[PDB]
């Protein structure tokens, strides 16, 4: 009597979807992404750089919807007074100081309506129509000086991601692989690395350079990955060509092996980055620290930022490399700009997190010169 | 950037765009899209090398070609031999929970990699699974008539919920990266084993490949055009 | 729309 | 908002039939097509009438001032 | 083309390929670089005939072509045009030699006339693009109709 | 198809030198002493029509990949009749359209180019 | 007509029935490239041939049909708004998407949609919608030809602003 095994038809298929709009609505994007920031990423973006030269913040608590009165205690705010009021429907922010020789208020945080932190949130039907806010308001967006603001989702391209170019008839550099490295939390420093194939097809040695950052110069490849500690040609070449084999590609290398022969150990290495960095009167040894933290900070961040990770860059250059290659050998076609998979959609959440880190940051500086305007925040964001 | 891309296909309505400037530079995502929030991929990288994973300080790649190299956000974590069983562990593991559904798991056979993705701002989209764990036929959906009845059941009582469906590996979240390697079927019914010469000519199913199935073609459009009657009877723009 | 040769 | 008094197109008057409507859904069971000839509704644009009219007036009234 | 022979679809053809740009890129399979040291005898078994077949300075680095013979009657060329283009390439900085039409392989074999094996990977290059074998310089594809 | 050699004790690259006396070749090194002599007296090759890379991607679980056409030829060598096909990998616009097939039984690559000019497809 | 839309729906089915033995052909390495061209520009060009000589003949049997009695074709005979191509797309088969002058392209790994299998260059794979407007589109030719939709759109707001300065 009704087979719970037996197959599904294509009519049964709005019942699995009515359970997907019964459970996330029309508009979770919105939603979803807010409390991934409120809840998470709030948090812990109190605790980047979150100590003093002592102070150090720890906790942070998000207070439900109020207002700041003139002339009056504050009171609980409701969105349809803040609509009608010209109001900013915002909750306080409270951090955990702990001063150290060596709660607390900070900022007004506009909440999303229907997020966990809003009040209708957990209001059921009849407490809404009390409220005077219809039950049938989706509400992904925020009150700010009694208008209602949504964020835009902003698409962008993603980060940590290689991709290989050809380039116009004209320029010297017939293939670049790129990558745009940045770190997910903390700060996002997004230094870009270019590997470029310079010569077209038929010009003599064509030659494979990189570009570190705050170095004047393109790098040949192999001086870098002895930078990194590994000397060996055979050594180097493994790295990138990962088949003994494919002669052709090998070849393409020959002249890399050629253009790096000068510089045959570590030191000598990186005094070769070190002084395209760094001034004329710079003493060795400074020079050659200078290249030491640009390949471990500067160079592939997204990998690793910590010390003894050099080994695991080589062979991500190697990939890169590899890549590159393989496209100016007409073996793969250049990365589509345009494929999707590859975007990447900002919403108030992550975009909510670019304003409140910066302003943190500022709020942080003050504090290095209770002594804390809170305004520096409720500004920011309200703006 | 203003053309419509083949890998919009359930993410981003093709009809609703706004003519003149913006002109293919706003879209709107359809009905049952959804964005990754995050998730900290520490577990999974952890479990990559209890797994088997060797590590890139060990990898020696002329005395192991075959091996496929595993990224995850971008990172090559490392090398792993036989990644099949590994592969089939991690999908496991999504359709309990285990590992967040949110989270993007593609395998690149010949290509040789295993790429993982955690961070936000994918765009995904909820699909049938389809596996041929059933003895009795062949390939089929695994959401049975058992299944509807209980969504419906929650349904009319107004706790079968969507989660549900996700916890018990009936459907899947796939983002346009992984969305790469799986084959879906348009219609459950294509994946059975004198015609309406009124109907509109369609193709066949000569998949036996099936990983995944729609849950309904017409949740390919957003909002606006979810709107207009017969579409599909419509010119274009 | 119509095909190659012509529009879209 | 509410039932309109007549029919767009003709005149018939329909704003007295709602509620009959309704009725014959719940407490007789019947279906809209059978329950709109039973009110006389018998040509279609006085049909589109009552089968179509959304009564919002209802959430209208679920508003304490 | 001109008054009396707009029919001949044959003639058609041969102004194209006169006028179609071509360069040696265009018509060959493989450029390979062989130590071959003794200048009479060689170490390339199927060469040994061509040698042999040119008796009726040079340096042992050997620049060594494989020609196709489709692209080449096609653009209706001949082993002795596209060798006698070259030689008169090079001055005399160059040695050439070539199979013939009939033999089953169209090779073509350069020997400079020491840093060897590096001037010669540029020569290799200079020849795949800078020398004309036949045609019009910018004219590429060239396509008859009626 | 110039296979390279590198140093027995460094692992650097090996340049060709010629033995002007004995007229032969040898590789040394450029960094220490070594040198040897040549397996081959091909020094360097330049394919303008390449093959390499048209069969890019043949993996022992080729057959678990869904995305792939199957068909059900008979492969020349187990007569099977499970088989996965793919068109050439090379990425080039002068590419043939002829189909490569893995036998997923024995993992044999056929094509179904009737001008076959080559035996191992590698 | 009952009847001519057995006779279209045939017409197309012989097109691809040309069509796949073109492919045939091409994927035994037997096509011959048309000097000046690639195999597989050539091979594209026959099927685009192919194609449209179907959608052609398929839209001229409709019109055919259409009695005088018929309205749409009222409107063609007396000049007021109409053509061919319009009475075509909507009895007989839509025809054929593109964007840039070529068939939908390999948005994803080889193949238009994940729907279809990789190197699938059939007709119902690369945008020909055989469908009428009457008779509605399937999701796939729906989508290709919302991208070839989205082209037109494209230029129109282009080519309105190019032209409002060149009359300048
Ligand atoms: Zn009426
Ligand atoms: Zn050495
Ligand atoms: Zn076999």
């Amino acid at each position: 009597f009704e087979d719970e095994s037996a197959p599904i038809t294509a009519e049964d298929s709005w019942a699995v979807i009515s359970a997907f709009f019964r459970e996330k609505g029309l508009v979770s994007q919105q939603l979803d992404s807010f409390n991934q920031f409120v809840d998470y990423t709030l948090q812990d973006i109190i605790c980047e750089d979150s100590t003093l030269i002592e102070i150090s913040f720890g906790k942070i608590y998000v207070t439900k919807p109020m207002v700041n009165e003139s002339d009056g205690v504050t009171h609980a705010l409701y969105p349809q007074e803040a609509r009608l009021r010209n109001l900013t429907y915002s909750s306080g922010l409270f951090v955990d100081v702990k001063k150290r020789t060596y709660k607390v208020f900070i900022g007004r945080l506009p909440i999303m309506l229907r997020s966990k932190n809003c009040y209708l949130s957990e209001a059921t039907e009849s407490d809404l129509y009390k409220l005077k806010e219809c039950p049938f308001d989706m509400g992904g967006y925020f009150i700010i000086n009694g208008s209602e603001k949504v964020l835009i989702a902003q698409e962008r391209s993603a980060g940590n991601i290689v991709q290989v170019f050809k380039k116009a008839a004209p320029s010297p550099i017939s293939h670049v692989a790129e990558i745009r490295s940045a770190l997910e939390k903390g700060s996002r420093f997004i230094s870009t690395l270019q590997v470029k194939l310079y010569g077209r097809e038929g010009s003599s040695a064509r030659t494979i350079k990189a570009t570190l950052p705050y170095i004047k110069q393109d790098i040949p490849i192999v001086i870098i990955f002895r930078a990194l500690g590994i000397i060996p040609d055979g050594e180097i070449l493994e790295h990138i060509c990962y088949d003994v084999n494919d002669w052709q590609m090998l070849e393409m290398l020959k002249p890399c092996v050629e253009d790096g022969f000068v510089i045959q150990d570590r030191e000598t290495a990186l005094d070769f980055i070190g002084r395209r960095g760094t001034a004329l009167g710079i003493k060795k040894e400074k020079r050659i620290q200078y290249a030491k933290d640009i390949l471990q900070k500067e160079f592939l961040p997204h990998i690793t930022q910590l010390e003894g990770f050099e080994s695991r860059k080589a062979f991500f250059l190697g990939y890169m490399i590899n890549r590159l290659l393989l496209c100016a050998l007409d073996r793969k076609d250049q990365d589509d700009r345009d494929h999707f998979g590859k975007k990447r959609l900002d919403l108030a959440g992550p975009l909510l997190a670019q304003l409140f880190k910066t302003l943190f940051k500022k709020l942080t500086k003050d504090i290095f010169r209770l002594a804390i305007n809170a305004k520096t925040i409720t500004s920011g964001l309200k703006y | 950037p203003r053309q419509l891309h083949n890998t919009h296909w359930g993410l981003v309505c093709p009809a609703e765009t706004p003519e003149g400037q913006a002109c293919g530079l706003v879209k709107n995502l359809s009905l049952m899209s959804c964005i990754s929030v995050g998730t900290d991929p520490m577990p999974i990288i952890t479990f990559l090398s209890e797994w088997g994973m060797e590590p890139l300080e060990d990898y020696v790649p002329h005395q192991s070609p075959d091996a496929t190299r595993v990224f995850v956000n971008g990172v090559w974590h490392g090398v792993h031999r036989n990644p099949a069983r590994l592969m089939e562990t991690l999908r496991t593991l999504r359709r309990k929970g285990d590992i967040n559904p949110e989270v993007s798991m593609i395998r690149d056979i010949r290509e040789k990699e295993l790429k993982i993705f955690t961070d936000a701002g994918r765009v995904y989209r909820p699909l049938f699974i389809v596996e041929d764990d059933e003895s009795l036929g062949h390939k089929e959906l695994k959401v049975r008539k058992g299944h509807i009845a209980k969504l419906m059941a929650t349904e009319y009582q107004d706790e079968y919920t969507w989660s549900s469906l996700l916890n018990e590996g009936l459907v899947e979240y796939i983002d346009a990266e992984e969305e790469e390697s799986i084959l879906i079927a348009m219609q459950p019914e294509d994946l059975e084993p004198d015609v309406d010469p009124a109907k509109r000519i369609r193709v066949s199913h000569h998949a036996t490949t099936f990983t995944h199935c729609e849950i309904h073609p017409s949740m390919i459009l957003g909002v606006a055009a979810s709107i207009i009657p017969f579409p599909d009877h419509n010119q274009s723009p | 729309i119509w095909g190659i040769g012509c529009n879209p | 908002m509410i039932v309109p008094v007549r029919c767009f197109s003709c005149g018939k008057v329909v704003g007295d039939k709602w509620e009959s409507y309704l009725n014959l859904l719940q407490e007789d069971e019947l279906d809209e097509g059978t329950a709109l000839s039973r009110l006389g509704l018998k040509r279609y644009c006085c049909r589109r009438m009552i089968l179509t009219h959304v009564d919002l007036i209802e959430k209208f009234l679920r508003y304490n001032p | 083309l001109e008054p009396g022979h707009a029919a001949d679809q044959e003639q058609a053809k041969l102004i194209r390929s006169a006028i179609e740009h071509t360069t040696l890129k265009s018509v060959t399979i493989a450029s390979e670089i062989y130590y071959d040291p003794d200048p009479r005898s060689t170490v390339i078994p199927e060469d040994e005939e061509i040698i042999q077949l040119h008796f009726s300075q040079q340096s042992p680095w050997l620049l060594r072509l494989e020609l196709d013979r489709a692209a080449m009657n096609d653009k209706d060329l001949t082993m002795g045009q596209v060798g006698e283009r070259i030689k008169q390439t090079f001055k005399n900085d160059l040695f050439v030699i070539w199979s013939e039409d009939n033999d089953e392989k169209l090779i073509i074999r350069c020997r400079v006339v020491a840093e060897e094996d590096h001037m010669l990977k540029k020569i290799e290059n200079t020849m795949l693009e800078n020398i004309t074998l036949r045609g019009v310089e910018n004219i590429e594809r060239v396509v008859m109709m009626k | 198809m110039t296979t390279f050699r590198f140093c027995r004790d460094c692992n650097n690259m090996l340049y060709p030198r010629e033995d002007k006396e004995n007229n032969r070749l040898l590789f040394e090194c450029r960094t220490c002493s070594y040198v040897e002599e040549a397996g081959s007296p091909l020094v360097y090759r330049h394919e303008l029509i390449t093959n390499i890379g048209e069969t890019a991607g043949v993996v022992q679980d080729i057959g678990s990949d869904p995305t792939l056409p199957r068909s059900d030829r008979e492969c020349p060598k187990c007569h099977s009749r499970e088989n996965v096909f793919f068109q050439s990998q090379q990425r080039r616009k002068d590419t043939s359209m002829v189909l490569f097939f893995v036998c997923l039984s024995c993992s044999h690559i056929f094509t179904s180019d009737q001008k076959n000019k080559r035996t191992q497809f590698s | 007509d009952g009847p001519t839309m057995r006779e279209i729906t045939e017409t197309i089915a012989e097109a691809k029935k040309k069509v796949l033995d073109v492919t045939k052909e091409a994927q035994a390495n037997l096509l011959t490239a048309k000097h000046g061209m690639t195999l597989r520009e050539s091979f594209e060009d026959n099927v685009v041939r192919f194609l449209n000589e179907a959608r052609d003949k398929a839209g001229r049997l409709a019109e055919v049909n259409l009695k005088d009695l018929n309205n749409v074709k009222q409107m063609v005979m007396a000049g007021s708004k109409g053509s061919f191509i319009n009475i075509a797309q909507m009895s007989a088969c839509v025809g054929q998407q593109s964007v840039e002058g070529k068939r939908i392209a390999f948005g994803f790994v080889d193949r238009t949609l994940p729907h279809f299998s990789k190197d699938d260059y059939s007709p119902e794979s690369k945008g020909f919608v055989e469908n009428s407007y009457l008779r509605g589109l399937t999701p796939q030719e729906f989508f290709f030809h919302a991208m070839g939709g989205r082209e037109g759109l494209i230029d129109t707001a282009v080519k309105t602003a190019e032209t409002g300065y060149i009359q300048r």
